[PDB]
């Protein structure tokens, strides 16, 4: 979580949870912008950010 | 038609829920009240909608 | 039991404040209810409210040493942990 | 380091400071929204020049500029006839630069590109709503866009805080500064407070304009000769002993105080945008400005602020590195060459943006009545108040 | 080595906001879940740094083993008795 | 679509309207105004094919001319650039110009989307994917290469006939750039007959993969050092796309002739000329081209080959 905030132009966090369904491990709710790269546009800026 | 709290922001809801049909939206409505249960709320809120 | 203990601490506050005179502000987590001038009996009936609130029993033996809204909340929140079982 | 001209005219000086925002909006009108590591891919050459091909939502024309500009204009203007600062005329010239053309669909679409927060001020003052109750229609949203970021951290533009803390009261600021600058600090106060009096009440948005009214008048004081008066280490003790007294705007002022290294003479802007001064000045930035975006009125004079003083000496490169920077790229941009021009007169206007401006669609007649606008601000006398 | 980039980037924003992080991770603990705004509040409250460029342009490791862009560069054994 | 235009039945935008409603069926809605980004990038990488087209109509002419470029998106697809295709008997034998010709305008997209955003997108991993099979076509199954000296590598893949494709898939009607890749292509049909070589080696195949890299790497500096001679255009190309959606390769020429080449950059415009080249590795190249190839672990794993050893006896170390 915190590392997805501090990076610019990211999906923004919606929520973050820690073990959700009794779930050995965390899941952070990340929302998209289809608005600014529809569903086919991909830059390397994103792609190391997600890295 | 159903009981959910007044104090929600469907359009931030909407904006997570990118790349949806409409009985998609109805179903996850369900589950939302399904959480709503689960928490221990007749409503539903967007915490039970992003849950 | 992952009692919300923010969310916990927040309604304690309200009560408190809400049964005695003061706003949410006036009442802090670290601050004592001797402080807020709650005699014995009221911070009893305060104790009741909280009951009565949330729903559960409060811990008896160690009602006599809750001094402190956060260790009122702890102890509630501990409560509301072992609550389900 | 001192341009040149060591002794820099009245008229020279204000001519200067309404070119510099008129060439700063025109230059980096394109890169409203952007941010800068988006910027200097865009432009590998750097933004040395005036852009042709904007192909955004409101596209901007070669040599035109926007709303920001054309409020400043407004603002110097409506000050030059009052010889002062006139709520009343200086919302008569607001609204007679706003509604210059468009299609009434009523939000009216503006001609050139406006803030929301100032789109929603012109429409109500428009709307027959008095010019005092802020709060009455400015918190469409806003309060609930507050309550709406309660599951939200985004940086995206539309999750900007646009309100009575946006970069609009600051923006214009500068002609009041030019014209206030040797009549005092607290007529100068005085008269911020009545300019901000229909849009931007807040305390924050209050700071941000007097920190770039006071720099204004400062820097038309001062003349581009010895460092005596050409200090940026000075500049910025006086605006924080002075001008400073809330806490965020305090603490960016000695943020950038600590910091602010001077950048040097940059040819290569390809080079340079790949280096570690670039990269230093990018850091900075980013710890004085949420993602690039300083909407927040002390975000945004501390952002006008490092883009001046790190480039002291080159006014020129510090319009091109507000340009580059992104984010609120043509409101900063002209807010920097306002305070450039402040400082020197129109001499380091390269004849490119002199051509281009001259060139553009808002071209001839705009940039001789942007200079007449200066003449008129030079001109204009006020004894402490008229 | 762009797996090495990365991972250099990450280790070097978890170590310049590792004050936040230890925050970040208390309120995780205490709350369980945590929205957005709460997330903006608690790491702005407690002073983060943020990223001026997406990219791990510069980052990476060192054959000796240490990280790079950490403000360095710029763009016989016991025998006795029994 | 002339009648809901309130006028008559003039000008060729209706008629490719007509014909873009059945060949490429429906109308999705329109790309959104908010952000920069796919405004730019589904125009950018028609605008930059459309250019590299017509720069190919230059000196060569192989490439036919550019009918329209749409960027309004019509059905499973975002933006469209049509070819006026040319007379039969053109696509009916496959040229080793055509060919390069058709590797640049595949990679011409996704070089001019990275050319207009200063960034490496995904927009290349299409173009890669056609280009590849277009070099591996060019080098191996033609033979247009100089792989060996004259071309003729030792294996290649002859393509399979669609009877054997089974489940045919009812497109119908348009008929793409099929019609210049299987017209010249003549397919196996009879397995009786039907050869396909014993496999490569992996250092042959090593060799073999490194002509594909050089001709993928030729073309590809090619188109980039176009795209960058011809910024201005493909700018002024980009705007009018965003400003009209959709564009005739007609007033697309008048643009590129509007904003021709700037003759020479001569400095800091030629620095976009410059640094254009790929840094991509050719590993046959000099002197990597007699047996170790600029392998260093070739020797610690083949024992060195007796045509390598006349190669390095009977031609070295004795001239």
């Amino acid at each position: 979580a915190l590392l997805a905030y501090i990076t610019p132009d990211y999906e923004e966090i919606a929520r973050v949870s820690v073990c959700p369904l009794n779930v050995l491990t965390g899941f952070t709710l990340f929302v998209e912008d289809e608005d600014k790269n529809v569903n086919a546009i991909l830059t390397r800026s994103e792609l190391e950010g997600r890295m | 038609n159903k009981a959910v709290d007044p104090n929600i922001n469907w359009y931030e809801v909407a904006r997570a829920m990118a790349g949806f049909t409409g009985a998609d939206v109805m179903g996850l409505m369900a589950r939302a009240a399904r959480m709503a249960a689960r928490q221990g709320r007749h409503a539903i809120t967007e915490d039970d909608i992003y849950a | 039991a992952a009692v919300d203990k923010a969310k916990v601490l927040e309604d304690v506050r309200s009560i408190i404040s809400t049964q005695l005179g003061t706003e949410l502000e006036k009442v802090a987590p670290e601050a004592k209810f001797v402080d807020l001038g709650a005699d014995s009996l009221d911070t009893v009936e305060i104790m009741m409210a909280l009951e009565e609130k949330f729903e559960i029993a409060l811990e008896e033996e160690g009602a006599e040493k809750i001094a402190t809204v956060q260790d009122a909340a702890d102890m509630i929140a501990a409560q509301i942990a072992a609550k389900g079982n | 380091a001192w341009r040149g001209p060591g002794e820099v005219g009245d008229e020279d000086k204000a001519v200067g400071c309404l070119l510099g925002a008129a060439v700063g909006n025109v230059l980096a009108a394109p890169y409203q929204g952007d941010r800068h590591f988006e910027v200097i891919r865009l432009r590998r050459n750097g933004v040395t020049d005036f852009w042709k091909y904007d192909i955004g939502a409101q596209p901007v024309q070669y040599g035109q500029y926007t709303g920001d500009f054309a409020n400043l204009l407004a603002v110097a203007t409506s000050l030059s006839a009052s010889r002062g600062v006139e709520p009343a005329h200086l919302l008569g010239a607001l609204t007679r630069a706003y509604a210059e053309g468009g299609s009434s669909v009523s939000g009216f679409l503006p001609a050139r590109r406006y803030s929301p927060y100032d789109r929603l001020v012109m429409d109500a003052v428009l709307a027959g709503t008095d010019p005092l109750k802020v709060p009455e229609l400015a918190e469409r949203y806003l309060a609930e866009t507050t309550r709406r970021h309660a599951s939200s951290s985004s940086d995206r533009p539309d999750r900007e805080p646009h309100g009575p803390s946006d970069l609009g009261a600051a923006a214009r600021a500068a002609p009041i500064g030019l014209a206030y600058r040797r009549a005092g600090g607290e007529r100068l106060l005085a008269a911020v407070r009545r300019s901000l009096e229909f849009s931007h009440p807040t305390p924050l948005g209050l700071d941000a304009a007097h920190v770039v009214a006071a720099a204004a008048a400062w820097c038309g004081r001062q003349q581009p000769g010895d460092a005596v008066g050409a200090t940026p280490a000075a500049l910025l003790s006086h605006l924080l002993n002075d001008v400073a007294v809330t806490a965020e705007q305090c603490g960016k002022l000695r943020l950038l105080r600590d910091n602010l290294f001077q950048l040097d003479e940059v040819t290569d802007w390809r080079a340079f945008y790949a280096g570690p001064q670039w990269a230093r000045l990018t850091a900075l930035f980013s710890r004085l400005s949420f993602h690039g975006l300083a909407t927040a009125g002390s975000e945004f004079a501390s952002v006008v602020l490092l883009a001046l003083l790190s480039s002291w000496g080159r006014p020129e490169q510090a319009v091109i590195v507000a340009a580059s920077l992104g984010g609120h790229a043509p409101a900063t941009a002209q807010t920097v060459g306002a305070l450039a021009g402040t400082l020197y007169g129109q001499s380091w206007v390269p004849e490119r943006w002199w051509r281009g401006l001259g060139e553009g669609v808002e071209g001839e007649a705009g940039r001789e009545a942007v200079v007449q606008a200066g003449r008129a601000l030079a001109a204009v006398e006020l004894a402490d108040g008229l | 080595e762009l797996l090495d980039a990365a991972e250099a980037k990450a280790m070097y924003g978890l170590a310049i906001n590792w004050r936040a992080l230890q925050a970040l991770t208390q309120a995780l603990l205490d709350r369980g879940t945590i929205t957005g705004k709460e997330v903006a509040h608690i790491l702005e409250s407690n002073g983060v740094i943020h990223f001026p460029d997406p990219y791990t342009t510069g980052f990476g490791w060192d054959p000796d083993g240490s990280l790079r862009y950490p403000f360095k560069p710029d763009t016989t054994p016991d025998l006795s008795g029994a | 679509t002339a009648v809901r235009s309130g006028r008559q039945q003039l000008t060729a935008r209706d008629i490719y309207a007509g014909v873009d409603r059945f060949t490429q069926g429906e109308v999705r809605p329109s790309l959104p105004t908010a952000h920069k980004l796919p405004v730019l990038c589904f125009a950018a990488k028609e605008i930059g094919i459309a250019l590299v087209a017509g720069e190919l109509r230059d000196r060569y002419g192989r490439v036919e001319l550019v009918e329209r470029v749409s960027i309004q998106p019509k059905g499973r697809a975002y933006s469209r650039t049509m070819f006026q295709r040319g007379t039969d008997e053109e696509y009916q034998l496959m040229t080793r110009g055509r060919l390069l010709d058709r590797i640049r305008l595949a990679l011409a997209g996704g070089f001019a989307v990275r050319t207009a955003l200063g960034e490496e997108t995904n927009f290349t991993a299409a173009d890669i994917k056609r280009a590849t099979r277009m070099a591996k076509k060019y080098v191996f199954y033609y033979g247009f290469s100089e792989a060996g000296g004259a071309g003729i590598t030792t294996w290649a893949n002859q393509p399979y006939s669609g009877d054997f494709v089974i489940g045919q898939q009812r497109a119908r009607k348009v008929v793409s750039t099929d019609a210049m890749d299987a017209f010249a292509d003549w397919p196996t049909v009879s397995e009786d007959f039907r050869f396909d070589a014993p496999s490569p080696s992996d250092v042959t195949w090593h060799r073999y993969t490194d002509e594909v890299r050089r001709v993928l790497k030729g073309c590809s500096e090619d188109v980039l050092g176009i795209l960058a001679e011809r910024q201005e255009a493909m700018w002024a190309g980009i705007k009018a796309l965003s400003d009209r959606k959709e564009l005739l390769g007609s007033e697309l020429r008048d643009i590129f002739d509007a904003h021709p080449a700037a003759t020479s950059r001569d400095r800091d415009a030629r620095a976009e000329l410059a640094a254009a080249k790929l840094d991509m590795t050719i590993f046959t190249e000099g002197a990597n081209s007699r047996w170790p190839y600029g392998i260093e672990w070739l020797d610690d794993a083949y024992p060195k080959p007796y045509w390598v050893q006349q190669q390095e006896a009977e031609a070295a170390e004795a001239q």
